RNA sequence: GCUGAAAGCAUCUAAGCACGAAACUUGCCCCGAGAUGAGUUCUCCCUGACCCUUUAAGGGUCCUGAAGGAACGUUGAAGAC
RNA sequence: GAUGUCGGCUCAUCACAUCCUGGGGCUGAAGUAGGUCCCAAGGGUAUGGCUGUUCGCCAUUUAAAGUGGUACGCGAGCUGG
RNA sequence: GUGAAGAGGGAAACAACCCAGACCGCCAGCUAAGGUCCCAAAGUCAUGGUUAAGUGGGAAACGAUGUGGGAAGGCCCAGAC
RNA sequence: CCCGGCGAGGGGAGUGAAAAAGAACCUGAAACCGUGUACGUACAAGCAGUGGGAGCACGCUUAGGCGUGUGACUGCGUACC
């Protein structure tokens, strides 16, 4: 089905009876406002796109603005687009809470990943580091050899090498669902997400089942 | 005096529609390549697009001959190791039938950035229905 | 480590077309003095958004 | 393997039909319209007056300067720049 | 009027005459476990003692510790026994 | 015999193979080897056959009711296979 | 006389046949580095030319369809000793 875009708040644990703590990663999940429906007649393909949270109206530009004015619902911090799985109805102005992972059972987590920024081989790519000592010069983090001789005469497409690590999309899959507060806008699932505090997330229904 | 030559600027380029229903790729391709390049106009000219535009029909539907419907391979390389992909015609039909054609009339149009612009003129379709009724294609039985 | 071949007129301006400087697009006015400044600095004279900043 | 002739039989095959593996095409994840074949959808903004002239996708003057962008500044769990 | 060699380290990539896993036929295949041949290259495919060693012997593991090509891959990447 | 000391055309590219020996010029014509569906100049030429393997466009001993043609022979409406 | 740091270095004035003869001084070549104008160039692959050749600009022209510069596209084409 569809899924929910909310805010990482961070983690915690959940102490259950049994003596058990369940590592918990806290998403804020306020109410999603439909912006804008898509259909085959018109845009080829079903699918709606939401909306959450607040923005400033001196900075909401007149293009964004007007897109929400159409649909008659307030501004948010972003649109967001999700596909319907041919069985699902829609309207503008519609709000969708977390209830609606209420009986998921589990779901995907997908995010924004923290920012390493120029990484080594050693850290991006698991490399095994040579000798600190016996004789070793200048040679202790650095890869090593990146292809062949005479032959192809080439480094090959998709050799593992240094550069920009992290801050990229990723998604966990399978991740259970812990507690659904409504009352609160709270989903607790059971693990780590990607992303530091405060950056969004986009919650879905687990495909593999 | 001197040999007469075409100018691009002067040149006069009719629309054609054709029917691949039925019809063998390979003798299709040949007479639309010879089209697209302008051999069957008496004001040829090797560096200059004499051509003609030509629609394509019921690309899904060409025909050929003994086992090529299994047995013909289209290879293409990625760049990486790997790399290596291969599908049968079979295949490309399901997924892109459109290619088939083009892949054929490309090989035989010259190389370079003349024979590149040859290809555009060329519209393939998979289905009998295209949206160019304003150019007034007149038909072709090729 | 070295060139085998020596480079050429072109491709060396073609290395410097991102060597151009960029000039201030404008700069800013003060209200008392009229005086010309960056933005977000002091002027020559001393003064600051109006106020007599800083002179000696 | 089924049915089944050439070859009165037989036969998985020649017509036709059904099973069949971590390989293949998909399904999962990421990039992705410089996909020059440059795509689609939604929304927002601009509704002057003249002159010259080898008179056209022409040039020039005055008025006008939007949406938005950039710049500067405070900065960031973003970042070599 | 210079194409720097063994082995080790780091990083690998392809082939299939396949070591493991997967699918099958025959068996002097009861079962378990094996033998042989066919299909299959998706992924995976030991640590240590001795020796400069590759190799090899030994010890102990592993589903398996595959065979080869790549200037007997890789010293403008390290080492120098 | 050619190259060396020899250009030109053909063999995809290829001093030595095939055709052929460049005094200069021409936006004239006939030919050689080799070729005439498109890239790419010229037959989607004509006539009668073969191949179904992309053989053509890579290869042996050997193996097989593949298929075409030919010369005989054996058993048969006393009823053959 | 003027800008400039009572500078360097220049701009004027003046000398002289000449200051583009001003002492970094007769003549002032080439490599090399620049400003300006015309044309071309951001889907195109390689000794960078050659043959063909559109368009643009400019000069002619007693329109005379010529000349100069540029060179989209295209056939051939792997420097010299
Ligand atoms: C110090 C001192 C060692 C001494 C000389 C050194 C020197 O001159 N360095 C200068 C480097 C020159 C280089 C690197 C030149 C390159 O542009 C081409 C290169 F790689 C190509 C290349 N080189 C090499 C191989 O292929 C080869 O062997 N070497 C290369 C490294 C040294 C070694 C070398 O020659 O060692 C020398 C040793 C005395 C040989 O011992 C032998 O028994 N030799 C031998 C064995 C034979 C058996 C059978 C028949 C006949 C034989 C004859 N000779």
């Amino acid at each position: 089905m569809i899924g929910l875009v909310g805010k990482k708040v961070g983690m915690t644990r959940i102490f259950t009876e049994d003596g058990v703590s369940i590592p918990v990663t806290v998403i804020e999940v306020e109410a999603n406002r439909v912006t804008q429906v898509k259909d085959l007649a018109n845009d080829g393909y079903r699918a709606i796109q939401v909306t959450t949270g607040a923005k400033k109206a001196n900075r909401v530009t007149k293009p964004e603005a007007g897109h929400f004015a159409k649909a008659g619902v307030e501004a948010g911090r972003g649109l967001w687009e999700f596909r319907l799985a041919e069985g699902e109805e829609f309207t503008v102005g519609q709000s969708i809470s977390v209830e609606l992972f209420a009986d998921v059972k589990k779901v995907d987590v997908t995010g924004t990943s923290k920012g390493k920024g120029f990484a080594g081989t050693v850290k991006r790519w698991n490399f095994r580091t040579q000798d600190a000592t016996h004789g070793n010069s200048l040679s202790h983090r650095v890869p090593g050899s990146i292809g062949q001789n005479q032959t192809p005469g080439k480094v090959f497409k998709g050799k593992k090498m240094a550069g920009q690590m992290g801050n990229e999309r990723v998604t966990v899959q399978s991740l259970d669902v812990v507690r659904v507060d409504a009352e609160r806008n709270l989903l607790l699932v059971k693990g780590a997400v990607p992303g530091a505090t405060g950056s969004d997330l986009i919650v879905k229904p687990a495909v593999k089942a | 005096m001197k040999t007469f030559t075409a100018k691009p600027e002067t040149v006069k380029r009719d629309w054609y529609v054709v029917d691949a229903t039925g019809k063998t790729l390979g003798r299709l391709a040949t007479e639309l390549a010879r089209r697209l390049r302008g051999k069957h106009k008496a004001e040829y000219t090797p560096h200059v697009d004499t051509g003609d535009y030509i629609i394509v029909l019921n690309a899904d539907k060409v025909a050929v001959t003994g086992n090529k419907r299994t047995d013909k391979v289209y290879y293409h390389h990625t760049g990486h190791i790997g790399g290596i992909k291969q599908a049968t015609f079979e295949e490309m039909i399901a997924r892109r039938p459109e290619r088939v054609i083009e892949i054929a009339v490309k090989g035989m149009l010259p190389k370079g950035p003349l024979g590149r612009a040859m290809f555009r003129k060329l519209k393939v379709y998979a289905g009998n229905e295209h949206n160019h009724a304003a150019q007034q294609p007149q038909v072709l039985d090729i | 480590a070295v060139q085998q071949n020596k480079p050429t007129r072109s491709k060396r301006g073609m290395r410097r077309s991102h060597d151009a400087l960029t000039a201030v697009t404008s700069l800013s006015v003060d209200k008392t003095s009229g005086e010309k400044h960056l933005r977000h600095h002091i002027t020559a004279d001393g003064y600051y958004r109006g106020r007599k900043v800083i002179a000696k």
